RNA sequence: UCAGGGUUCGAUUCCGGAGAGGGAGCCUGAGAAACGGCUACCACAUCCAAGGAAGGCAGCAGGCGCGCAAAUUACCCACUCCCGACCCGGGGAGGUAGUGACGAAAAAUAACAAUACAGGACUCUUUCGAGGCCCUGUAAUUGGAAUGAGUCCACUUUAAAUCCUUUAACGAGGAUCCAUUGGAGGGCAAGUCUGGUCGCAGCAGCCGCGGUAAUUCCAGCUCCAAUAGCGUAUAUUAAAGUU
């Protein structure tokens, strides 16, 4: 097919154990590529698995054919684990986002206010 | 004709033009405030009031008509008013005892015209406008 | 409340002191018909961008020659007026930018050069051509008749590639036509 | 006269009713701008030098 | 706002000051005469078993009153920064979306052919008449091509979403996918048209229109000006060499 992708402005981080650059993917005739198809490309360049692999941020450009985004591959995924913030780790099944409100946890806050001494009874089921 | 003009004149020549300024009629009434309390509305640019009675006034000669009329007590200060009707046949949608909005007449508290010794235009009835009113638009909710 | 927003605008024309002047009104619509504009307010955006280049040029030439602030300014404004052809590269000095009419500016819209330059019939066809998506400047898309075409921009514009003139699809009437052209045979 | 003086709404009243007669659209923007052009610079026909409007009735 | 010299404004996102219903007194601490700390008087006001107890939105949303006059009792610590014993917890500070013709930038609402009539060049001809090439309209009405406003699948966007940009499928003949606000005596662009009223109704910043043949009222038609905008009230700068 006639997607093609190249890389812009590339650095190695050793304090941050990954190596990262901006992106940029021509794509005449189609809409807006999937992240999936730009990092197993990615893959292919830098000959690691896809699994390391990180890539976020791409906008078109008006009249299309080209967009440009950020991305990074770390060195293994107990680094990638550590580094990367929680969200994007989400974004593909690593970590899971806790499912209360905020004004739930606002409210048991001020009941507990209100007692003394082994509280729990505001906060198992309160 | 002999005004001063050495070089440590400044004195006389900056308190003489601060004396002089108040021989000026718009200058005096805009920074003495007697002309804001004594205006019927205090100081805006439209008011509220309710009709207490509909009048015909004669309009003054070379000319010959009735021009309908009416007077107004307003709600802020409870001080009296007699306001115009503009366009033909606009007094049937007045009333009696409801609400009117009420502005200047264009002359900044100067009468206008034929009509002796109206200051003020009705523009609002019972929360509609009179232009909607008379191009058949809105009607009066009863 | 403190914001991260800014607050910066200005506005790009001045209205005429004289509403119903007969001299000023016939002379303004005879730029409008030539040059197949929209409405006044389009004309005097073209007046206040002159006037401001002209009343920078009335101030540098008070001081002395080769001041510091004269030869700095000066060459600046100059190179500015021939990059977007303007100017002749021939006269290149501050006297001749008081010599300056309003048709010099509005002969370099991208409108009057699709026109000029053939791709186009008419001044009131090419307006519709760039704001229907078909034209092209190098590698861009354009859209905005008023842009203003730089000396190398010049030769480079075009129609797009993905259209119905240029190499592209046919447009939306031609394939209905064609395709209820064929169903006339029974089943389509 | 007829009903007393000083009545409200006479005129407006008294006046006798007529309908819109147009049907077609005008033109708008661009396209009136173009128009105008044409029918005052464009095709002319000329006059004695005590010249007429655009609105002569006779 | 402004030739040069000036006049008017500054409650309001940066910096300094003051104050948490009105006055006064004080604890703790490096720092307070603190009010999301305390004690009392003065003004309001909630609950009560009448003995008693509790209070301060000029924080964010929301309500009443006032008046010509001002938005949602929404989502989140992802960004920017701050606090704590802390690489980990917290933040209506701050960020995001809703309402929003205060105000600023860009920019649609028709383009092009064929045909009949029309203007004017130019050639043949004494004149008449014909050939003619480049531009206007507009009607009985002709013709094919282009496109986003809308509808709606997918990617992208982001903490999660919406919006914008990208891209498949539907989407235009005009009698609709119908532009408005003020005017047509003069100042000041534009009718010595046609019907109604009769010093009445009304118009008119100012000078002035109307009393039976109205260029000015009320309406139809036609035309003018600015245009996604246009009119009116009131404060203020220029014009004002009328400080």
């Amino acid at each position: 097919d006639t997607v093609t992708i190249r890389t812009r402005k590339f650095m190695t981080n050793r304090l941050l154990q990954r190596k990262q650059m901006v992106i940029d993917v021509l794509h005449p005739g189609k809409a807006t590529v999937p992240k999936t198809e730009i990092q197993e490309k990615l893959a292919k360049m830098y000959k690691t698995t896809p699994d390391v692999i990180f890539v976020f941020g791409f906008r078109t450009h008006f009249g299309g054919g080209k967009t440009t985004g950020f991305g990074m591959i770390y060195d293994s995924l107990d680094y990638a684990k550590k580094n990367e913030p929680k969200h994007r780790l989400a974004r593909h099944g690593l970590y899971e986002k806790k499912k209360t409100s905020r004004k739930q946890r606002k409210e048991r806050k001020n009941r507990m206010k209100k007692v003394r001494g082994t509280a729990k009874a505001n906060v198992g089921a309160g | 004709m002999g005004k001063c003009r050495g070089l440590r004149t400044a004195r006389k020549l900056r308190s003489h033009r601060r004396d002089q300024k108040w021989h000026d009629k718009q200058y005096k009434k805009a920074h003495l405030g007697t002309a804001l309390k004594a205006n019927p509305f205090g100081g805006a640019s439209h008011a509220k009031g309710i009709v207490l009675e509909k009048v015909g006034v004669e309009a003054k000669q070379p000319n010959s008509a009735i021009r309908k009329c009416v007077r107004v007590q307003l709600i802020k200060n409870g001080k009296k008013i007699t306001a115009f009707v503009p366009n033909d046949g606009c007094l049937n949608f007045i009333e009696e005892n409801d609400e009117v909005l009420v502005a200047g007449f264009g002359r900044k508290g100067h009468a206008v015209g034929d009509i002796p010794g109206v200051r003020f235009k009705v523009v609002k009835v019972a929360n509609v406008s009179l232009l909607a009113l008379y191009k058949g638009k809105k009607e009066r909710p009863r | 409340m403190p914001v991260a927003r800014s607050w910066v605008c200005r506005k790009t024309y001045v209205t005429p002191r004289r509403p119903f002047e007969k001299s000023r009104l016939d002379q303004e619509l005879k730029l409008i018909g030539e040059y197949g504009l929209r409405n006044k307010r389009e004309v005097w955006r073209v007046k206040f961008t002159l006037a401001k280049i002209r009343k920078a040029a009335r101030e540098l030439l008070t001081l002395d020659e080769k001041d510091p602030r004269r030869l700095f300014e000066g060459n600046a404004l100059l190179r500015r007026l021939v990059r977007i052809g303007v100017l002749d590269e021939g006269k290149m000095k501050l006297d001749y930018i008081l010599g300056l009419k309003i048709e010099d500016f509005l002969e370099r819209r991208l409108q009057t050069q699709v026109f000029k330059l053939g791709l186009a019939k008419s001044i009131h066809h090419a307006r519709v051509l760039i704001r229907q998506r078909h034209i092209r400047v190098r590698k861009q898309v354009v859209n905005i008749p008023s842009f203003i075409v730089r000396l190398d921009s010049q030769k480079h514009i075009d129609f797009s590639l993905r259209s119905p003139y240029g190499g592209g699809r046919p447009g939306r009437v031609k394939r209905k036509n064609a395709k209820k052209g064929q169903g006339g045979a029974g089943a389509g | 006269v007829h009903g007393s003086l000083a009545r409200v709404g006479k005129v407006r009243g008294q006046t006798l009713k007529v309908a819109k007669q147009e049907k077609k659209k005008k033109r708008t923007g661009r396209a009136k701008r173009r128009m105008q052009y044409n029918r005052r610079f464009v095709n002319v026909v000329p006059t004695f030098g005590k010249k007429k409007g655009p609105n002569a009735n006779s």
